[PDB]
RNA sequence: GACUCUCGGCAACGGAUAUCUCGGCUCUCGCAUCGAUGAAGAACGUAGCGAAAUGCGAUACCUGGCCCGUGAACCAUCGAGUCUUUGAACGCAAGUUGCGCCCGAGGCCACUCGGGCGAGGGCACGCCUGCCUGGGCGUCACGC
RNA sequence: AACCCGGGCGCGAGCCCGGGCGGAGCGGCCGUCGGUGCAGAUCUUGGUGGUAGUAGCAAAUAUUCAAAUGAGAACUUUGAAGGCCGAAGAGGAGAAAGGUUCCAUGUGAACGGCACUUGCACAUGGGUAAGCCGAUCCUAAGGGAAGGGGUAACCCCG
RNA sequence: AGACCGAUAGCGAACAAGUACCGCGAGGGAAAGAUGAAAAGGACUUUGAAAAGAGAGUCAAAGAGUGCUUGAAAUUGCCGG
RNA sequence: GCGCGACCCCAGGUCAGGCGGGACUACCGCUGAGUUUAAGCAUAUAAAUAAGCGGAGGAGAAGAAACUUACAAGGAUUCCCC
């Protein structure tokens, strides 16, 4: 799954973050500030609960 | 570090100074490497 | 050999940066000295016979100022009057 | 209710146990408007804005 | 390396970047008063960039 | 120039402030001329409009139209009545924008709270008159 | 029977002239502080569409105190709150960012000995006043 | 009022009218104020003519024939033919520096010293993903923080 | 407030102004107002490489048509003597 | 020829409580030029200016006489007028 983040974000607390509100487990998470000016991560998650049934019901393309 | 990167003199692709080798597209163990010249003019 | 032609285009390095202090691309960066606000130094540079333009420049501009001015105006810090609910009410008298 | 609200003298006659719950609410929901963001709806502006003042209004009167 | 790295610069470079956008086809039209030229805006080729 | 201590004359400052406007002086831009039999029942000679009031056009071309204020605009105070517009070159229909100086009210939207206001300005004007 | 001189007509170009003035200039009265309880200087966000502007602040034109009774704001709002980050800038560093250590209630697992989450706080600008800590200075008590 | 054209008076500075235009302000007498009169000052600023459809768009000889697409094709794109680049007068990877110039789609007023369907021009969207690359930690000319003291002080040695 | 100035004047700045822009930096620094009573701000049709043009429509007025009041000069074209 | 507890001087820490360091346009307090003028120039003048520096307030600053005095009286101190 692909967030855009605050700029005084980590890694660890995206990882808690994501954890929380979707109710998955993610594995690893890539952190990039942006020509936006804005924090893109990609958020990498375990095979138990799969992105695209996790993003259904805030869908996304 | 001295040691810089090893840039390959066929396809010209750089690869460590760990890696053994070159593999820019098959260049694979073709060996054809030599460092970077650790710097100048 | 020499002067300008060639010596514009050795230039590749860099002096003159951003300060944090002013926001403003003056600070030599290896002298570590801005010549726009003073940094590091104590007290913001400021120079009175850099008159008209700098000066204004210097006394800066761009701020809130409403914001204190409007308790300069009032002068005390309470408030209370909480008029207008259904009676209604108190502000009017009799 | 299930509708949106909210008026200034209602918050301040809950609790601060219900205004954190209304505080919860609203935060979820804005969560949604951030999904339906993509969608682009005119009810999606009107609403991204009052939303924004009832957290501001629980936030101050907390 | 990385494409000289640091943060610090490289945002507030990237916000005037953002900041170097056209202006939005609608403060043309409510308006007050303008042959909006916005003007602040800023080119690969030509002038300098600054701080 | 001419007396009272007060803040205000002023020829530079109020042709400023009066054309952009600031809140209360944009509320007195949309005072317009009463109809005689509400200007004595409710004893003045102008009073702020309203959007369910009625008000006839003196003015313009459109002179002698009576319409319902449809709205009125407080940035540039100026109102829209009903059926009071102008054909586009499309052909579409679009509100001509009147300034209340032109128009005279000739029916209130009472209110209660506004016709409070109406019973106060009725009891200031009786002190002038009798 | 070319092309060319001078003046004019008609038009363009250009933007003088004349009036207008959401502005100054100047004179004058009034009034008069803001601060380490983060001012003032600046950053970058902040919108439906957001590049201007002024306005704000990681809460983000803020805002606290749809037409017949609580929406809106240089209506006055002599009214008060957020006030990120840098900035005197104060834990440390620094190209408006970052940083590693200590302390932590209360959730947990072991459910015995222990661990491990978590808000929040701290890491010489100087000086005074109250508290601890140590010799140095003249000594009393004391046995020799 | 202003402007343009002429008519009348005054040696005259200048006054006045008629026609057109313009579409709101304008005089006269007296008494006063004064940012009070230009052809000029290598005068300033702005505009504008001749210079002129003139100089430049010339040295690596670089394209040519078919064809695509297009309202439009010497210069966009395919093929063939033909060359040029060789420590890089035009290959690969990068430092600084730039600062989004990258990719895609859609255009074409300006640019490209010309054409332009094209583009590094314009507009709108999109892209950069690190436990194992680099930053980061160290320490080197030194920037130095730390007495005392000159110095009001800035500031400077230690 | 005014025997001030009135858009080459007055502040550098009537507007997006210490903006656009220049300089490594200290610092330097412009040009920039006015359709109309009301947007009524040019439908519909013909044409065209494009813009635009033609015709028509609105208004007292479009040589009031968008840096649109007036519209000099210097100048260009056409044309008349 | 001696150790100890206590008084008293100095020093470091510590958390507390309290203040101060920067700012606003000028006004408002030390150091301290030159062009210039004296048709030159060196004292003198420009000028105790400008500038630099420090620091205050809504105003500062100055104040109740070891004062004036030229008599014979006045009676803190600024400022205005001369």
């Amino acid at each position: 799954l692909v967030f855009i983040v605050d700029l005084k974000a980590d890694k660890k607390k995206i990882k808690a973050a994501v954890k929380k509100m979707y109710d998955i487990q993610a594995k690893k998470v890539n952190t990039l500030i942006r020509p936006d000016g804005k924090k893109k991560a990609y958020v990498k998650l375990t095979p138990d609960y799969d992105a695209l049934d996790v993003a259904n019901k805030i869908g996304i393309i | 570090y001295n040691q810089d990167k090893m840039i390959c003199r066929k396809c010209y692709a750089r690869l460590h100074p760990r890696a053994v080798n070159c593999r820019k597209k098959k260049c694979g163990h073709s060996n054809q490497l030599r460092p970077k010249k650790k710097i100048k003019n | 050999m020499g002067k300008g032609t060639g010596s514009f285009g050795k230039r590749r390095n860099k002096t003159h940066t951003l300060c944090v202090r002013c926001g403003r691309r003056s600070f030599h960066l290896q002298k570590s000295t801005c010549s726009s606000c003073g940094y590091p130094a104590a007290r913001i540079r400021k120079y009175n016979w850099s008159v008209k333009a700098i000066r204004r420049k210097t006394t800066g501009t761009g701020r809130m100022r409403y914001m204190r001015h409007v308790p300069r105006r009032f002068k005390s810090n309470f408030r209370e009057g909480t008029e207008a609910t259904p009676r209604k009410r108190a502000a009017a008298a009799n | 209710m299930s509708s949106g609200k909210v008026k200034a003298g209602e918050l301040w006659n809950k609790s601060k146990d219900d205004l954190t719950k209304q505080l919860a609410e609203l935060k979820t929901e804005l969560g949604q408007l951030r999904i339906q963001k993509v969608a682009s709806s005119g009810s999606k502006l009107n609403r991204i804005h009052d939303i924004r003042k009832s957290i501001a209004r629980v936030l101050t009167v907390i | 390396m990385p494409s000289h790295k640091t943060f610090r610069i490289k945002q507030k470079l990237a916000k005037k970047q953002r900041q170097n956008r056209p202006i939005p086809y609608w403060i043309r039209m409510r308006t007050d008063n303008t042959i909006r030229y916005n003007a602040k805006r800023r080119h690969w080729r030509r002038t300098k960039l600054g701080f | 120039m001419k007396r009272n201590p007060r803040v205000t004359s002023s020829r530079r400052k109020c042709r400023k402030a009066h054309f952009t406007a600031p809140s209360s002086v944009r509320r007195v831009l949309m005072s317009a001329a009463l109809s005689t039999e509400l200007r004595h029942k409710y004893n003045v000679r102008s009073i702020p409009i309203r959007k369910d009031d009625e008000v006839q056009v003196v003015r313009g071309s459109y002179k002698g139209r009576e319409g319902k204020v449809v709205q009125v605009y407080r940035r540039r105070w100026v109102i829209h009545v009903e059926r009071i517009t102008r054909e586009k070159v499309n052909g579409s229909t679009v509100n001509v924008g009147i300034h209340p100086s032109k128009v005279v009210v000739t029916k209130l939207k009472l209110d209660k709270d506004r016709k409070a206001i109406l019973d106060r300005k009725a009891s200031g004007r009786a002190a002038d008159k009798a």
